[PDB]
């Protein structure tokens, strides 16, 4: 199928000093937002009609309560613990949590942490793996939260059983706008010199759902491999934009096409024309 | 330790003199989460601005979209302003259609 094929939770805790702690949360479906996150009173914002999955209201009133007692109890604890992980304030720290639809069916669950934005922890087969980049501070971290077998029950439960269910059920939900097709447009420009005798041209694809794309400089059916894609950058209203570039010398810029493939086309492939002494 | 934002300011269709269009601001690349983005219309800040909340990438460093309604002219011109930790002073990046 097209489309997400993971759901995940963020948090970013921002502790100010030893009497500040604020926490950002928010729902993702791969890079589009589904659930927003009310940081002082702990509170799920529901972005789509479809956010709740298959979910009952009851038990989505029981995760979001979940969440809450977590995040303020989060900050709590590590205000405690701080003086003894020698924290020095302002810090920040951030999580992800969710699982993945797999080719074959198999459903993968992770959990990742960082510290000042450097890798933290990460969970393996239910257990708290520390990083590296974390030290004798993962180390400790991992020893520590390993005491609570309640957590422990709670974070498994939560990745593996509660997760996948919820991610089957939200991508069925939410099909009417997850496997939508939207159809990109796309245009020529000429960047700045890349150099002496040089040129640099422009292919602009945008406004494209779903994500995956291919766009080629070309000289008939000969892909140009000196094609340099840049990142690809989001729009409003689920869509995104993308610059394929090419470096040419003067004079050899004519014979030159863009070319657009995308599920949307329907093998009609987008081919625009680069012509020469501006006559584009 | 701290990482400062780069910024990227495009619209979401060719600019057409007259003709309605989107202008959008993706901030990214930065550490820690606090910041500050305005879309400017001859240097003031438009109100009626939109924006995503905030995510990270891999490498844990954030992002976000703002973005406005516009309809581009000859003379009128757009930006993204910028405050972060990491900078002194708003970093401003003009539209360059
Ligand atoms: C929201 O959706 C989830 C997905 O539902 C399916 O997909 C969506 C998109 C729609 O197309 C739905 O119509 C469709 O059901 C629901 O989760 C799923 O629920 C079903 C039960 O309805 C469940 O199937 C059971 O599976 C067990 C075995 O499971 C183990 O093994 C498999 C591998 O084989 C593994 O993947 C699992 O993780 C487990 O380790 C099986 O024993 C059951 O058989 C019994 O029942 C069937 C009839 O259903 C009967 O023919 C048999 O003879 C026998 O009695 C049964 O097949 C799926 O495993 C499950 N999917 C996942 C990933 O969990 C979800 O339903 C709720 O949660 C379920 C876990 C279960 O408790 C339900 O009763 C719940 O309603 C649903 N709702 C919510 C709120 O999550
Ligand atoms: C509609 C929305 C659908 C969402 C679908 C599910 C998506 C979920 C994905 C996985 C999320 C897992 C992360 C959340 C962890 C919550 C843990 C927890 O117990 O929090 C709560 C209580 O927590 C506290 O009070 C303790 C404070 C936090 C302590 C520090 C925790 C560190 C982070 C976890 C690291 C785990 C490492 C090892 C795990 C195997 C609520 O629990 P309960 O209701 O039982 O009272
Ligand atoms: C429905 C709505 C959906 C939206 C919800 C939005 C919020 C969701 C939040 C869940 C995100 C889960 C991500 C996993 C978090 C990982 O956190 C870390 O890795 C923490 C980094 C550790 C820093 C060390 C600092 C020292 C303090 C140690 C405190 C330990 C206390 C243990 C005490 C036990 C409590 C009884
Ligand atoms: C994955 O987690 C479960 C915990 O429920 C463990 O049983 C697994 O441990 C491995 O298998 C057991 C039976 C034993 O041989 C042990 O030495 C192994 O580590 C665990 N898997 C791993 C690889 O840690
Ligand atoms: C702690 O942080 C807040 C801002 O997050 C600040 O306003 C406050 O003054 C700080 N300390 C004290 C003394 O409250
Ligand atoms: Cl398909
Ligand atoms: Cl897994
Ligand atoms: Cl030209
Ligand atoms: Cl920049
Ligand atoms: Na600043």
């Amino acid at each position: 199928f097209q489309g997400p094929t993971s759901f995940h939770v963020i948090q970013t805790s921002s502790f100010t000093n030893s009497t500040w702690a604020q926490t950002q949360g928010s729902g993702w479906l791969d890079d589009l937002q589904i659930h927003g996150w009310d940081s002082d009173s702990g509170t799920a914002i529901f972005l789509k009609p479809w956010s709740k999955g298959n979910f009952s209201d009851k038990e989505v009133a029981e995760l979001e309560e979940i969440f809450r007692v977590y995040i303020f109890g989060f900050a709590r604890e590590v205000q405690d613990f701080a003086g003894d992980f020698q924290m020095k304030y302002p810090f920040e720290i951030q999580g992800i949590a969710g699982c993945e639809l797999h080719s074959g069916g198999a459903i993968v669950s992770f959990l990742r942490g960082a510290l000042g934005g450097l890798d933290f922890l990460s969970v393996k087969n239910a257990s708290c793996v520390p990083s590296p980049e974390g030290g004798s501070r993962a180390q400790k971290f991992c020893a520590l939260i390993i005491q609570y077998q309640g957590i422990m029950e709670t974070v498994r439960i939560l990745l593996y059983e509660t997760c996948p269910r919820y991610l089957l059920g939200v991508l069925n939900a939410g099909k009417a706008d997850l496997q939508r097709q939207v159809k990109p447009e796309a245009w020529l420009s000429s960047g700045p010199s890349p150099g002496p005798g040089r040129l640099q041209l422009v292919c602009h694809v945008s406004g494209f759902y779903p994500k995956p794309v291919w766009v080629m400089w070309m000289r008939g059916e000969q892909e140009q491999q000196g094609t340099q894609l840049g990142d690809i950058l989001p729009n409003a209203n689920w869509t995104w934009y993308l610059r394929a570039t090419l470096d040419v010398a003067d004079g050899e810029a004519a014979g030159l096409s863009c070319r657009v493939k995308h599920s949307s086309l329907e093998g009609q492939d987008i081919i625009l024309y680069w012509r020469g002494s501006g006559l584009n | 330790i701290q990482r400062t934002p780069k910024i990227q300011v495009y619209s979401r269709h060719p600019a057409e003199n007259g003709k309605s269009n989107f202008l959008n601001c993706y901030v990214s690349g930065f550490h820690p989460s606090d910041i500050e983005v305005d879309l400017l219309k001859n240097g003031e800040r438009i109100e009626k601005v939109e924006h995503s909340d905030l995510s990270f990438s891999k490498d844990w460093s954030f992002y976000l979209l703002y973005y406005t309604e516009f309809t581009p002219t000859e003379k009128d011109e757009y930006a993204c302003r910028v405050n972060h930790v990491t900078l002194s002073q708003p970093k401003i990046v003009k539209w360059d259609r």
